[PDB]
């Protein structure tokens, strides 16, 4: 069988299918993050770290 | 979706309901021949005309009678076309008694 | 998309036959004032016009007939309907004023016609266009 | 009624000061400003028939 | 939101963070010199006025934008009502809200006008009670 | 792969003759567009004379005083004498960088009027205009540089701002029951129980501004 | 339907604070960085009224010059450098950038979308567009000047050997940097309305606007990318050897008819979007539904599918077209513009006019396009054309119709749309101020060029003797021009003066009146435009969702001898 990008969304193609050239489950364009997301997310599941630093005076 | 549903008393705007003539294809087509048909109107005009001044004398009657042929093919294909298109709204008319 | 998809075939139709009409005519009518024969612009003009809006028709029409009852055709559709994400927008980005200033370095290139303002716009230009295209997907910043 | 009046008399002068200038001069580069004199005034005259519209009919109540 | 060296925070953002503000006085030193140097320009050996035209149009235009930001001239927020619209004091219902609830501003419609809008009254009349 | 100062079509010097395109290098061209753009000024005294182009060395003289003793003049006007290590980013310090976009316009100017005579003669720009382009520009464009360079620097800055206190825009937008359109926004500190973030002080570190550059 | 319970203290959402309260460097990275249809809209305005009036200037110049015999101040090339540069900024830069700013502004908050297709392909639509227009308007700076060979650039005036220079390159490239920037904001405006329309906003209950939009759309896609090919043809001829436009080719008719097919849906392009706004503006100001809603779709329609067979009546001297054809087919586009003209009366007919500013400027296009069309019919007649053609007769035709349909119609819209774009209202009284200018400038410079063009002068014509005869008719004309040009002086105050201290708008249509969608939202709208959308049921969704009451007698007396389809029985289950 054929390789599928684990970012691929999951479906049954029995009942529909993902997307193809004429017709997508979407009104515009989809996330480049993937439409199964859920944002937002948590500070620390965000990876970021906000900077403290001061300057002298 | 798959059926309307309207309380006595009520009164909709009718159009892109799925019993709606502008919703075909038909209909469309039919409006762009009776566009064009009027053009015939316009071939016979012109073949009349140049004949009132003398002109156009060798060949009159052919643009007159070819004229005439597409003016009539294109309206009544026109015509035609659009009553199919409207047939539909005919059917709903008689199923439920509302115009609209 | 059903009703757009179905107004299209009026103007292209009126259009193939104008063009038909007007192939005939030009080629037979030896009217004075006028020189007769086939005149190749307008005709092919006309032609491909009708092609640009048959393209547009058929191609929605065969998109259309996949499509499901959308709830912006429903003439009884409910706010409700349309919940969840309409699609992702770009928030802002720098690269069209920068890329509009691509084409115009290459615009002037070719009114003064130095070969080397062609070849930076070119370069410049492909390079811009590519910068917007992956915005969105620049890999985060590799440690 | 208001400003109407003296903003129309103010330019019914200018106009004619400037429609005589143009009469005065030769075809020359002072005719364009003579022209300009006389379009002022034209202009002036119908800034009092505006302001005379607006007192007219007013649609902007409250002051 | 503090000030800091004389500009605020909320103008400059980053007011704390380096040197933000000009005083207003340096701005118009700068164009007066500016100015003086533009209007000396106009005393070489060149013989057309083309050159003139450009610098007194330039210097005309200078002397505008310094003149307007030496006094920095204001208009009062005009307070009069031009139509339908309503005076500050106003406090705009949620129309929609309205529509969705049948309350507020689509409160008390009568029966025929709660038809018109494809809602049976049956389904209301405690509502309006 | 690329000539430079091809010598061998020039001839030797000799001081009778002259090219049209005869400037100095490049990096020398802002010198020579000082001495085309100075307007002639020159003062007779008796039996002396300063010549017109005393001013363009005392002018060059000034350009390159401003630059030597910068740090200083940074000083008396900034009001502080601090031991800084850590860098300011330039959208954080309007008026100095404001200011080097100022002197880079003027240092271009200066340029590209040493090289008129090319480009006149390329993009079809008359020769006078040229010069008095350089002439006008010298005063207006700088100005026009600050101008622009410091409101685009707050500009900056005000986005910086806006993600730290409403997160990054994702661009996924989506609409609620009650049809208002919404993007979610995605925190990058901590959240209020009303579910909005909680604005973090500016640290003058870089701001992540899109999703991409969060790894997503 | 559904009713939704009431939710516990409930509170309307703030609503937007209006302009002239931003900061320092609020706009100049937004602007640089923009993705918002209506900032960047509003921006597309301000740019193209810019350009206006820098074009108008020009004409200023033409009838300063013309104000009396011998040339005063301009040579013969400056004269013609002059009209050429007139006419192409004011068609292309003016003209189709307002018709796509209207667009980018209106059209999402109409159709119920939050923000357009493509966004990135709106603001490289606008910036190409700028750039366009700052080479087209390179030009001047040449010694030699700028393009001197009309705003249609016949051949073989235009080839190598009769228009050397780069003003006349320049032209060609600023022309197709414009072009491309129309293209890129047409293909938003179809897939917009294609694919982000609100719930329950079927196709026919769109305002007529957008539909004047989505004509407009399809037309330019069909007309822009012709101009360029032909453009790119004529670059090629010049710069390289080519011989395509030389005359022993026929390169001067092949010329002709290529620019004229694609130039005649240009000013229909310019004509369609200016209706739908006067469409929008009456029914308002009126207090009446728009009369023959479907019919005036399918005159809209018509009149596209019209345009693109109309092209060659400019070409009745040339000896070349089809005569017979082509003046029936210019005499058949009549119809469908009458068909509107009818509509507008119909829907004003027994109506409570109130007269504020845009009703005002409003019917004042109405009055003037009405005569600008009605010289138009007597050019599409080719043996009146032989002697009108090319004639002042024509400048005063073309210029009823544009400046009627242009600059009348989109200083309604303007006045209109204020407090939408702003959260604020025009001064009323500088309002009045502009519209009498302008009409009186107006008829007084061009109802009278009827005249000199039908005694004999010709159009372009840069001086011309003393013993000609028609001195003091260009006199009176040039009169007026100045004042047309003292017209604006208040426009522009009144626009500075609202935009920074006028009134504060409250309501959310402060005009009272409002069908369209946009009027429901807040003045300002929001970043994303709605707060929440309202049940979207007809024509107005505005008008019914502000007077419930109404809505009983609005679906009943819409028809002539209604009949008695409101007493059908029940038609179905939940
Ligand atoms: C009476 C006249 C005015 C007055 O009070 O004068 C005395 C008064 C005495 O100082 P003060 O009373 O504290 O007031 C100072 C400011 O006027 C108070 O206002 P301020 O402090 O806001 O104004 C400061 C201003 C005051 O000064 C001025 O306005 C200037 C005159 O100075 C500057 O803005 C700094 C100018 C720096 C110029 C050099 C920049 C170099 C950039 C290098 C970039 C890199 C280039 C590389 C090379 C090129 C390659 C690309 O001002 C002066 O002496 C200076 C102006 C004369
Ligand atoms: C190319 C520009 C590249 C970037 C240059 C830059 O960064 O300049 C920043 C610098 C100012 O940046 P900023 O301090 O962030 O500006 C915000 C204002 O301080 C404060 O905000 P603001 O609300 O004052 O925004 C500026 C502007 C509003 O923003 C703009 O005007 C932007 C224009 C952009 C397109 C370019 C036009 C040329 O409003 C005004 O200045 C007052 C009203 C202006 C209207 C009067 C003139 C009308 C002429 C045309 C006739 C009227 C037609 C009908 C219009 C109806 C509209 C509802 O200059 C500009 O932005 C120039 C544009
Ligand atoms: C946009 C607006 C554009 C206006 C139209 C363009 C043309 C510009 C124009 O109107 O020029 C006048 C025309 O004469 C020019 O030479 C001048 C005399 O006329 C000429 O007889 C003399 O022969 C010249 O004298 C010496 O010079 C010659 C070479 O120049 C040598 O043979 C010989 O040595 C000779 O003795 C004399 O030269 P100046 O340099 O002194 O005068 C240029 C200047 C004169 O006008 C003014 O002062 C107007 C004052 C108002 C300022 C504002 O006109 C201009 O440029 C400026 C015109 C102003 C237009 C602005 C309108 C505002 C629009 C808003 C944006 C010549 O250039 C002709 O080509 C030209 O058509
Ligand atoms: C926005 C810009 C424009 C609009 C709109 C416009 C409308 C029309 N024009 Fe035009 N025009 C011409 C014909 C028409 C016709 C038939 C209409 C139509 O839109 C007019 C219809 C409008 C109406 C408002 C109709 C009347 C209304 C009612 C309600 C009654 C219905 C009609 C009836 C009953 C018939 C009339 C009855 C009679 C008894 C006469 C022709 C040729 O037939 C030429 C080329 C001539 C030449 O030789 O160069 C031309 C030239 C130009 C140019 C030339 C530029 C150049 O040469 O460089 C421009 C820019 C321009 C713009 C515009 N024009 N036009
Ligand atoms: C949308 C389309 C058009 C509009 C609008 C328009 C407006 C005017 N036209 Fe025109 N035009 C003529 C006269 C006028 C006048 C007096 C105005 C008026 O609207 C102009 C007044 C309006 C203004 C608006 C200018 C006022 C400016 C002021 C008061 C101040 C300027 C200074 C500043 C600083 C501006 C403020 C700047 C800021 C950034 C705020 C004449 C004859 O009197 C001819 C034929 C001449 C010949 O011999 O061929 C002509 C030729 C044409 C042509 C044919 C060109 C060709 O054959 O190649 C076209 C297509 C055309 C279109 C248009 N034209 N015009
Ligand atoms: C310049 C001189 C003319 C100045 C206008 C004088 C007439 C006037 O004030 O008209 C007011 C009128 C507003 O309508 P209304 O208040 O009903 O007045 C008419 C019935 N009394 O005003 C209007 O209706 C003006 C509407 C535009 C008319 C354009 C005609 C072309
Ligand atoms: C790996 C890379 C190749 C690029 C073009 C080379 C030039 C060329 O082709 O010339 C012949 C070419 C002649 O035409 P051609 O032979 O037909 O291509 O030159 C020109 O046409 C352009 C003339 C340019 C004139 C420039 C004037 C001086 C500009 C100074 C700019 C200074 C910027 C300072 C910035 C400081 C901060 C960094
Ligand atoms: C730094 C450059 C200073 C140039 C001084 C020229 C004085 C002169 O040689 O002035 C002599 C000259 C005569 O003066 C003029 O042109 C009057 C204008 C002089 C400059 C005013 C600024
Ligand atoms: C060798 C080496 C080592 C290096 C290289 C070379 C050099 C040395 C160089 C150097 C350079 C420099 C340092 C430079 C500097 C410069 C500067 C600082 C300059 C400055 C300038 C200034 C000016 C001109 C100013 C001006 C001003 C003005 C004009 C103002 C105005 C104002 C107003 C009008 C107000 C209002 C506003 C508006 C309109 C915008
Ligand atoms: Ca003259
Ligand atoms: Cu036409
Ligand atoms: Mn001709």
């Amino acid at each position: 069988k054929h390789f599928v990008d684990p970012a691929w969304p999951e479906h049954n193609p029995a009942d529909g299918h993902v997307v193809t050239e004429l017709i997508s489950k979407v009104a515009g364009a989809s996330s480049p993050w993937g439409d199964d997301k859920e944002f937002p997310v948590s500070a620390e599941e965000t990876g970021y770290v906000h900077p403290y630093t001061r300057i002298n005076r | 979706p798959e059926r309307m549903h309207y309380i006595k008393g009520y009164v909709p705007v009718a159009y892109s309901s799925p019993h709606s003539s502008l919703e075909r294809s038909a209909t469309w087509l039919g409006m762009g021949f009776l566009l064009t048909a009027l053009a015939g109107v316009g071939a016979v005009l012109f073949a009349v005309g140049a004949n009132s001044v003398g002109q156009q004398q060798e060949h009159w009657v052919l643009y007159s009678i070819i004229g005439v042929v597409f003016a009539v093919v294109c309206t009544v294909l026109g015509t035609v076309l659009i009553i199919k298109g409207r047939a539909p709204y005919n059917r709903y008319v008689k199923e439920t008694g509302r115009t609209q | 998309m059903k009703s757009s998809a179905k107004l299209m075939y009026g103007p292209t139709v009126f259009m193939a036959a104008m063009a038909v009409i007007y192939i005939f005519a030009t080629m037979h009518v030896s009217d004075g004032g006028s020189v007769k024969g086939v005149e190749w612009v307008g005709s092919v003009a006309l032609v491909l016009s009708a092609g640009l809006t048959l393209m547009l028709g058929v191609y929605l029409h065969f998109t259309e007939v996949r499509v499901d009852v959308l709830p912006e055709d429903w003439e009884e559709a409910e706010v409700a309907d349309k919940a969840g994400t309409l699609g992702f927008f770009s928030p802002s980005s720098i690269w069209p004023a920068a890329m509009s200033g691509a084409v115009g370095f290459l615009a002037f290139g070719v009114v003064y016609f130095h070969y080397w303002m062609i070849a930076v716009g070119l370069m410049l230009l492909i390079f811009t266009i590519t910068k917007l295209n992956l915005q969105y997907g620049v890999p985060k910043e590799k440690h | 009624m208001g400003k109407s009046f003296a903003l129309l008399v103010l330019g019914a002068i200018i106009l004619a000061g400037g429609v005589w200038y143009t009469i005065e001069v030769g075809y020359s580069v002072m005719a364009i400003v003579a022209a300009l004199i006389m379009a002022a005034g034209g202009g002036i005259i119908t800034w009092g028939l505006a302001v005379a519209a607006d007192v007219n009919s007013p649609t902007s109540h409250k002051i | 939101p503090e000030i800091y060296r004389g500009v605020s925070t909320l103008d400059e953002p980053s007011a704390a963070w380096g040197w933000h503000g000009l005083k207003r006085n340096t701005i118009q030193l700068a164009g007066w010199i500016s100015v003086l140097f533009m209007l000396g320009y106009n005393f070489g050996n060149h013989k057309g006025h083309v050159e003139t035209i450009w610098l007194l149009v330039i210097t005309a235009l200078l002397v505008i934008g310094l003149l307007i930001h030496l006094f920095e001239p204001k208009l009062s927020q005009v307070r009069t009502i031009t139509s339908r619209n309503k005076p500050v004091g106003h406090v705009e219902p949620d129309w929609t809200y309205d529509q969705a609830t049948l309350t507020g501003t689509w409160g008390n419609l009568t029966d025929s006008q709660l038809r018109s809008v494809n809602i049976e009254p049956s389904r209301v009349a405690h509502l309006r009670a | 792969v690329t000539t430079i100062n091809a010598i061998w079509n020039l001839g030797p010097y000799n001081p009778s003759q002259v090219s049209a395109g005869s400037q100095p290098d490049v990096y020398m061209l802002w010198t020579d567009g000082a001495a085309r753009v100075m307007p002639a000024w020159e003062l007779y005294l008796g039996n002396y004379t300063i010549p017109a182009v005393f001013w363009v060395a005392v002018m060059l003289g000034i350009l390159v005083v401003l630059l030597v003793t910068y740090p200083f003049i940074e000083r008396k006007f900034t009001g502080d004498d601090a031991h800084h290590n850590l860098l300011q980013r330039p959208r954080d310090v309007p008026v100095r960088t404001s200011l080097g976009v100022m002197a880079l316009v003027f240092y271009i100017l200066l340029t590209v009027s040493g090289g008129n005579d090319v480009y006149a003669m390329q993009f079809h720009v008359s020769l006078n205009a040229m010069t008095w382009i350089g002439r006008i520009g010298l005063i207006v464009g700088p100005a026009i540089a600050y101008f622009i360079t410091y409101r685009l620097c707050i500009g900056l800055q005000r986005s910086d701002r806006e993600v730290l206190e409403h997160g990054i825009e994702t661009g996924i937008i989506k609409q609620m029951p009650n049809g208002a359109f919404i993007e979610v926004h995605q925190p990058l500190g901590p959240v209020d129980d009303h579910g909005h973030p909680i604005p973090l002080p500016y640290a003058g570190a870089a701001v992540p501004k899109q999703m991409n550059q969060l790894g997503y | 339907t559904a009713v939704a319970p009431r939710v516990d203290g409930h509170v309307a959402p703030q609503r937007p604070e209006p302009t002239g309260h931003a900061r320092k460097g609020s706009k100049a990275w937004l602007m640089m960085t923009t993705t918002d249809h209506k900032q960047l809209g509003i921006m597309y305005i301000i740019m193209s009224f810019s350009f206006f009036f820098l074009g108008g200037l020009m004409a200023l110049l033409i009838r300063a010059e013309l104000f009396t015999p011998g040339l005063q101040f301009l040579s013969n090339e400056q004269f013609n450098q002059l009209f050429t540069m007139h006419g192409t900024v004011m068609l292309l830069l003016y003209g189709t950038p307002i018709v796509w700013g209207f667009a980018n502004y209106v059209l999402p908050l109409q159709i119920g979308a939050p923000d357009v297709a493509f966004p990135r392909l709106n603001a490289f639509g606008f910036w190409i567009t700028t750039v366009g227009g700052v080479a087209m308007l390179t030009g001047f700076l040449t010694p030699g000047g700028a393009a001197d060979f009309g705003w249609t650039m016949y051949s073989p005036l235009s080839d190598a050997i009769h228009s050397p220079g780069l003003g006349s390159d320049m032209w060609i490239v600023g022309v197709g940097a414009t072009g491309i920037g129309s293209v890129a904001s047409a293909i938003n405006m179809l897939t917009t309305i294609l694919c982000l329309r609100a719930p329950g906003m079927t196709m026919f209950r769109m305002p007529i606007f957008t539909w004047n939009i989505f004509v407009v759309s399809v037309l330019a896609l069909l007309i822009f990318p012709l101009l360029l090919a032909a453009a790119l043809g004529v670059l090629y001829d010049r710069k390289l050897g080519g011989h395509l436009y030389d005359p022993a080719n026929g390169g001067s008719l092949l010329w002709q008819h290529l620019f004229w097919f694609f130039g005649h849906p240009e000013v229909y392009v310019l004509a369609l979007p200016f209706f739908g706004i006067v469409s929008e503006i009456i029914p308002v100001f009126s207090r009446k539904p728009m009369f023959g809603y479907v019919g005036l779709i399918f005159a809209t329609l018509s009149i596209g599918a019209l345009s693109m067979a109309v092209w060659a009546h400019h070409m009745f001297v040339t000896g070349a077209v089809l005569l017979p054809f082509f003046s029936f087919m210019t005499f058949l586009i009549s119809v469908p513009t009458g068909v509107k003209f009818f509509n507008w009366v119909g829907t004003m007919w027994k109506g409570h006019i109130t007269w504020e500013t845009p009703m005002i400027w409003s019917v004042g296009f109405m009055a003037t396009f009405l005569f600008g069309g009605l010289t138009g019919i007597m050019l599409a007649s080719p043996p009146l054309d032989f002697h009108l053609a090319d004639s002042y007769f024509l400048i005063a035709h073309f210029h009823y119709t544009l400046f009627g349909t242009v600059v009348f119609a989109s200083c309604a819209g303007v006045y209109f749309w204020f407090p939408k774009m702003t959260g604020r209202m025009m001064d009323e009284r500088l309002g009045k101020i502009h519209f009498w200018l302008t009409f009186v400038g107006f008829h007084g410079t061009f109802l009278i060029q009827h005249w000199v063009g039908n005694m004999g002068m010709p159009r372009r014509y840069a001086d011309y003797l003393d013993s000609d005869g028609f001195t003091i008719y260009n006199q009176i004309s040039t009169v007026f021009s100045f004042l047309l040009g003292l017209s604006v002086i208040p426009f522009i105050w009144n626009v500075f003066k609202s935009w920074r201290y006028g009134e504060l708008v409250t309501v959310d249509d402060p005009w009272g009146y409002g069908n369209s969608l946009e009027w429901a939202t807040s003045c300002p709208p929001p970043r994303h435009n709605f707060a929440s959308l309202p049940r979207i049921r007809s024509e107005r969704p505005a008008f019914e969702l502000h007077y419930p009451h109404m809505i009983e007698r609005m679906r009943a007396e819409a028809h002539t001898g209604h009949h008695d389809d409101i007493n059908a029985p029940e038609l179905g289950t939940a």
